């Protein structure tokens, strides 16, 4: 939503002017964060951990 | 403008019909029925002669810097004229707080049309149809 | 070990524009918040006499003692002075115009404890 | 123009005058607490020292 | 903060709210609302009932 | 036309005041605050320069053939300008989706009066008071 | 109201003197502050708020 | 017995590159955080007139009083000054270029308590 | 990081008006609340001898040692001195008029710790 | 009543050994822990130009304004200067060798608050 404003100083009998609540968005665009690791079968067998 | 009824003076009702009633700030002291133009941002001052300076007529007396109401176009109005006006005369500001005919001014088009004729210094009934500003 | 930053003083100034051909600026320590003043700079838009006065009144000027410190000639600045005055000692500094017309006087310094 | 305040401020109504008058400066009143108070029997009298 | 120097109310106000005369139809006040430079009025201490 | 409040840009509300809001069909894709003129029967397209082509301003974004709401004369509007406008300047369509002054244009009468001044590319506040069609 | 003043010292059987409450006024001149907005019926239906 | 280290209070500087033949650097105490300044150094890439001004306005220079302190000739440094200016006393220092072309001006000193 | 503003000194002055042809102003550190004084300024309304004295009594001047520091001539100001005196060292400064007629004398300085 | 002991400053120095026939020592206030410097002593093993510069970058010297303060001939000491520079004003002091052979340069002063 738009910021709050100050009401307007006006004459008598004058039109009340429009300054309506105005809207926008922030767009999220979720980015795929990825991580890989590869290990050989002999490595997996021989390692202590 | 004002109306004598014996010993009494009465204010003249500027607005005959219409709803073009819009808020501005007075750039000087303004009186009811006085023609005005934009002198600053939403700020209005008394019109000068020969056109290019008209937004509306001041509805009530105001001091400098106070919020003013104007009748703009599509208002029928009671206004004071500096010369004889007949019906169907086009009028614009005279620069004297009053109106004159297009025919008398150096301008070629008006801002109001006289519905009810008046002598010099008296109240005509007119319809506001245009605004005039800076064209160079 | 304990490390503090020192701001070097509290400022004081008196100024007058268009002080007439025989008129003066009265530098009054009662205008200082700490009660005493030390004028370092006198900038003078023409010739001036500098006068130091003791008053016989605690708050008004009623001349008890007076000494003309110096006469400055022409437009310029005197800087690095220590002309000193306070309320409780009833001391005033007067800068008197001696030029053949009006001048501007700016005096600056710092406040000192009463 | 139509009927409005600035036209008829002193002809169709009176500007309000507030029903409450607002107080001036009040001086601090302490003498009775701040001293020995004698409610004297006589306008003139003596205290022995 | 609501109970300092004998005062019993703190009225925290915004930077924007004083009339600097930049908004349309608002005719600016005499002072500068702020606390940054000479003549800046940064606080007012007062009687709420006056 | 758009407004900045921090990092955010907001769509400007084209209409400040007025009730002269009228239905047409879009002859092309139109954007909010765009000056428009009659291109066919109850059909409006974006105005070219130098006058003779103004009915009002487009109140929201439309594709070609879609129903447009138009603000006519009697509307106070937030509109974008291509040059510096002072209050009391007359403005008319630029041909570029914007308004320019009568002084700059090859025309000699405008369609709106500037109530709040603005720089080039900024949003003025204007009152629409006239229509321009073809005169030959 | 005027500020509180101080009673006057007086002889006995002597005329009491007058320093009654004197008055003044503070003016107010309220300005009309106005705000407006407009919404279409279709917007009012469709909006999540 | 209590021992304290004194570091001197805030450095102050104003500078301009390529100031034109009749233009000026205006040293404004509003730029200091303590509100008041003492100028020790004026470095000039050509001849300059130094002028001390009082304003009639609290925030902008609208000249009330003006004194030309001195004129410096050619390129160089003036050091060991105590030219004094304050925002609350509305004093400003103007260094005006008087060379037949553009120069560089750097002024330095320290902030003093207002 | 902690920042302190330094206001200098506590003010000190002694003065006399119309001191006669061979009489004196006795500047006495007993009048300083810190017990000791450093005198910067001697304003003299005529010719004066400056004399520095130790007293053999704690409270009154009974001369033990005396030295004439300098002789000033005419009406004028001597400033930026550091003439120095304290009560526990029983030191007094005497300014003696040598003008052959009555003069005004103003001395100023600051208090120093005893 | 409270008595404190004042230890002055924090020490600042820049030095170069055998700076070449036309090269320079760049004194940078970023090397000081308080971010501003006041140079008092310049010792030079031969003739030098002293130059005061403002940078257009917050961290590196990219010349904006430049003034040659003075030129020192021969070998010796300049003392009691107050050449001042700071990091957030991006001020710099350059000592340029003009002797036509290799020289040693030592600058000393103290740190000042930013
Ligand atoms: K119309
Ligand atoms: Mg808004
Ligand atoms: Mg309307
Ligand atoms: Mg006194
Ligand atoms: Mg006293
Ligand atoms: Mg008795
Ligand atoms: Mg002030
Ligand atoms: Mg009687
Ligand atoms: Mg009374
Ligand atoms: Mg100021
Ligand atoms: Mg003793
Ligand atoms: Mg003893
Ligand atoms: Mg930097
Ligand atoms: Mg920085």
């Amino acid at each position: 939503a738009s910021d709050e404003e100050f009401a307007r100083p006006t004459g008598q009998g004058a039109e009340i002017r429009d300054d309506g609540e105005t809207y926008t968005t922030v767009a999220w665009n979720a980015t795929k964060l990825t991580e890989g690791s590869r290990v050989t079968d002999e490595m997996r067998d021989q390692a202590m951990v | 403008a004002t109306e004598t009824q014996g010993e009494h003076t009465f204010p003249v009702e500027v607005l005959i019909s219409g709803e073009e009633l819009r808020g501005y700030t007075a750039g000087e002291a303004l009186s009811a029925g006085e023609p005005v133009y934009l002198s600053g941002d939403y700020e209005v001052s008394a019109s000068s002669a020969d056109g290019g300076e008209f937004l509306g007529v001041n509805l009530y007396d105001v001091a400098s810097g106070e919020p003013v109401a104007l009748a703009g176009d599509d208002c029928e109005v009671r206004v004071e004229v500096s010369e004889q006006v007949t019906a169907n005369d086009e009028i614009l500001p005279d620069g004297l707080g009053t109106f004159e005919t297009v025919a008398t001014s150096a301008a070629s088009a008006g801002v109001a049309i006289v519905q009810e004729g008046a002598a010099s210094g008296e109240v005509c009934e007119a319809y506001i149809f245009a605004v005039q500003g800076t064209t160079a | 070990t304990d490390t503090i930053v020192n701001v070097q003083g509290s400022f004081f100034s008196a100024s007058a524009s268009g002080v007439a051909d025989t008129e003066s600026l009265l530098i009054d320590p009662q205008d200082a918040k700490f009660g005493a003043i030390e004028i370092h700079n006198i900038a003078h838009g023409g010739s001036v006499d500098v006068e130091l006065l003791t008053s016989s009144d605690d708050t008004e000027l009623v001349e008890d003692a007076a000494v003309t410190l110096d006469s400055f000639t022409g437009e310029g600045i005197s800087q690095g002075n220590q002309i000193e005055a306070s309320d409780n000692t009833n001391t005033y500094i007067r800068i008197t115009n001696t030029s053949g017309g009006a001048i501007d006087i700016i005096a600056t310094g710092r406040e000192v404890s009463q | 123009f139509a009927a409005s305040d600035p036209e008829y401020v002193d002809t169709l109504f009176r500007e309000q005058l507030l029903e409450v008058v607002m107080e001036g400066r009040e001086l601090r009143k302490v003498a009775r607490e701040a001293s020995n108070v004698i409610n004297a029997n006589t306008r003139v009298g003596d205290v022995p020292i | 903060v609501g109970d300092i120097a004998g005062l019993d109310m703190h009225a925290a106000m915004s930077s924007a709210t004083y009339d600097d005369g930049t908004d349309i139809g608002w005719s600016g006040g005499s002072e500068t609302w702020g606390f940054s430079s000479d003549g800046d009025k940064g606080a007012v201490v007062y009687d709420r009932d006056n």
